[PDB]
DNA sequence: GCCATTTTCGGCCTCTGTGAAAAACTCCCAAAGTTCCGCTATCAGTTAGTAAAATGATATAAATCCAAC
DNA sequence: GTTGGATTTATATCATTTTACTAACTGATAGCGGAACTTTGGGAGTAAAAGAGTCTCCGCGAAAATGGC
């Protein structure tokens, strides 16, 4: 989502930037969400909406 | 506090597996029951329980704790 | 040194809303715009699989300790 | 006083559950490019002869800095 950086990424990008590939990379993101989907760490967040 | 469902809690998907095992719904049901009982579980071994009561403590509510006329 | 024509100024706040004339067509050609369809890239959604790590459960070995003789 | 079985701790191995990392299918969706078609936009041309501008306005005064003689 590209924060803090000059520029956004695909997957392609963030795979060859580590060891990983397509999916693996698509499920971190999903695990992230799910994570931060959690009532308890979405409360701040709320507030910007 | 006490009248929030446990997954609301942020624990490993073991402990919520081992907490479903003894049907613990809600928060409160799991702090009315000691670690010696909780700990006779199949699955809900030691870093499980260190885990439930770090966060608990985090919480602020380690297990033990009695109330009245619930609910 | 003296007319004689230009140039330059003329208090602070507050509200306020403007549409109001004016008369050609015609033909040819090029480029932009609109729309449709096909290929390609990109991602969510889901399922199943395999190796490995993590964690718990059980096993195996002693410490010692407590009761009975 | 004691001592040996047992009733607990101590250390290690095994099984179960979960994590980390693959691929394949599904379904869509957006973006780009090309071909055709319709719209827009610029240019050239017109052969009774037609052959000198507005422009209403124009209810200001005192002083000073400028040419012209």
């Amino acid at each position: 989502f590209g924060i803090d950086m000059n520029t956004d990424h695909t997957l392609e990008e963030v795979g060859k930037q580590f060891d990983v590939t397509r999916e693996r990379i698509r499920q971190i993101e999903a695990k992230a969400l799910r994570k931060l989907r959690h009532p308890s760490r979405s409360e701040v967040l709320r507030s910007f909406l | 506090i006490l009248l929030r469902p446990v997954d609301d809690l942020e624990l490993t998907v073991r402990s919520a597996n081992c907490l479903k095992a003894e049907a613990i719904h809600y928060i409160g049901d799991l702090v009315q029951r000691t670690e010696v009982e909780l700990l006779k579980t199949p699955n809900l071994g030691k870093k499980s329980l260190t885990e439930i009561k770090d966060v608990l403590a985090s919480r602020g509510l380690s297990l033990g704790m009695r109330l009245e006329n619930w609910p």
